[PDB]
């Protein structure tokens, strides 16, 4: 069941192809074989490696033209050491988001990235976030696509007190700055700071608006 | 990687 092609996926091309670390390479398309229920894509990557990859599994090694992707679109991306993940588009380019793709990352983390730091997976499946591993991250997902456009959020401003919760425990913390739909929070016990989605319900104000 | 994911642990 060998193939040199499988639609716009060829034989010979430029690929990304997701490794066992999670994090994605580039490297060429060697073979197409059917094995079982569906395709095989055979990648030998650019630096170290060969790999037997599904067709979610490896993404185009070319940038989308913007108006290709909508909301729940299976993507890699930039993350910002800097990686190449897996992630899921949660916003497109607007003039509230400065003209980013605002990334829910398969591990939970979130980021706004440019059209030049995010390419389209070849053969997602038909519901997006079912090829998610992380059960949380998967349901988030699920219901957020689902839900959209109806966004829930709370407004919140520079220099205001909120709890955030983290781990299990809910902290005290600062809103230093806001961007688009995320919020850069300040955790004051350890000063460390995250970026986070002003629909989530880790933000105090957000869970118990719910 | 220190993200804490989009919902509270669990």
């Amino acid at each position: 069941g060998e193939l040199s092609k499988d639609g716009d996926l060829i034989v010979s091309m430029r690929i990304l192809g997701k490794k066992r670390t999670k994090t994605w390479h580039k490297g060429t398309l060697i073979a197409i074989q059917t094995v079982g229920p569906g395709k095989k894509y055979k990648v030998k990557f650019d630096n170290k490696g060969k790999s037997l990859l599904s067709g979610n599994h490896i993404a185009y090694d070319y940038h989308p033209p913007a108006d290709k992707l909508y909301v729940g679109s299976r993507v890699v991306a930039k993350y910002k050491q800097v990686w190449l993940y897996a992630g899921i588009v949660a916003e497109t380019p607007n003039v509230k988001n400065k003209l980013r793709f605002l990334i829910f990352f398969d591990d939970g983390y979130a980021s706004y990235v440019t059209q030049s730091e995010l390419y389209p997976i070849c053969r997602p499946l038909k519901k997006t976030w079912e090829d998610i591993e992380d059960i949380s991250c998967r349901d988030f997902i699920e219901e957020y696509v689902t839900a959209y456009p109806n966004r829930p959020m709370v407004l919140l401003k520079s220099g205001q007190l909120i709890k955030t919760e983290a781990e299990g425990t809910w902290w005290k913390s600062r809103v230093e700055e806001v961007d688009g739909s995320l919020v850069r929070i300040l955790f004051l016990d350890d000063k460390r700071c995250e970026w986070i989605y002003r629909g989530s319900t880790r933000l105090e104000p957000m869970f118990s608006m719910k | 990687k220190s993200t804490g994911g989009k919902a509270p642990r669990k």
